[PDB]
């Protein structure tokens, strides 16, 4: 099940604990992740609207999962694992947005608007999960912006 | 605490994961190198000097399993396992996906000494460096004690 909190501070605080010597080091990783997530999301979107290779979508979800999990971004890493198993034909259902945003412990977060072949069913689930990744990505940027007191 | 003066190699397919583990080694003045995949890890290990390798099992070009087996096979050919000082075998800590016994045996049967689950815990990463590194820097240092 998707974690209730957006940030796993237990994992991220030990990364922020290294900001004493290297000032704004953890902020640099967050900025570096935002560029990586936007690029990874674009590569996922390029395959859904273009050439379809579920092995690549399997690898794209695995790539972003390893970074988002190491930074404590649980929900992003959770959806990436869902895209990871959908490309491997291991899962056959991805819940809707209203069901996933109801799992947040603090419910004051969502006060904004959310924007044939043998593989057709899974590609729709991957396209539906990639869009869910965009919401979890935006929620993480808002949560990390408040902590660092900077825009993203 | 005191860290042993050993050379470390961390092998991960994500530069963000490499910067996290590298920040811990840099903070404690530990010399290290970075590898993108398994084929680079084997080539970097051939350059010599390594003591401890933190390698992910799943890698793009060459998997960490095959890289570990390729390193262990090369160590046996060169007599690794006074005319010439006995060069100790390199310590390989695998980066596994989960904490299941199947993920553990796959690393042990491939020639890895230990294992760490992903995402790598920096406190657990520290303990692995002292448990294995201090046994290579000090004589009769029992990390099991």
């Amino acid at each position: 099940t998707i974690p209730s909190e957006i940030i796993n501070w237990t994992i991220l605080n030990e990364i922020i604990s290294m900001d004493d010597d290297d000032s704004d080091f953890s902020k640099g990783l967050i900025i570096q992740f935002i560029d990586q997530a936007q690029t990874t999301f674009a590569q996922m979107q390029r395959q859904l609207d273009g050439e379809k290779n579920l092995t690549e979508l399997d690898n794209l979800g695995h790539f972003l999962k390893g970074s988002s999990a190491a930074l404590g971004l649980q929900r992003i890493a959770w959806v990436c694992e869902r895209i990871q198993n959908l490309g491997r034909k291991m899962e056959h259902f991805f819940p809707n947005k209203t069901e996933l945003v109801n799992t947040l412990s603090d419910k004051s977060i969502i006060n904004g608007i959310n924007i044939k072949d043998e593989n057709s069913i899974y590609l729709i689930l991957i396209a539906k999960a990639l869009n869910q990744s965009r919401l979890e990505f935006k929620l993480a940027r808002i949560e990390l912006s408040k902590y660092y007191n900077t825009n993203l | 605490k005191v860290f042993p003066k050993i050379n470390v190699l961390i092998v991960e397919d994500n530069v963000i994961n490499q910067a996290i583990l590298g920040s811990f080694l840099r903070k404690h003045k530990i010399s290290y190198k970075l590898a993108k995949n398994g084929q680079e890890a084997v080539n970097i290990w051939k350059e010599g000097g390594l003591h401890l390798i933190f390698m992910d099992l799943q890698l793009p070009v060459l998997s960490g399993i095959e890289a570990a087996k390729q390193i262990r096979d090369f160590e046996k050919q060169n007599g690794i396992g006074s005319k010439r000082f006995s060069q100790a075998p390199v310590i390989i800590v695998a980066l596994t996906a989960s904490n299941s016994q199947m993920d553990k045996r796959k690393a042990l049967l491939s020639g890895c000494n230990d294992y760490l689950t992903k995402p790598v815990n920096l406190h657990a990463l520290s303990k692995k460096i002292t448990e294995w590194g201090c046994m290579q820097a000090l004589i009769d240092f029992d990390s099991w004690k």
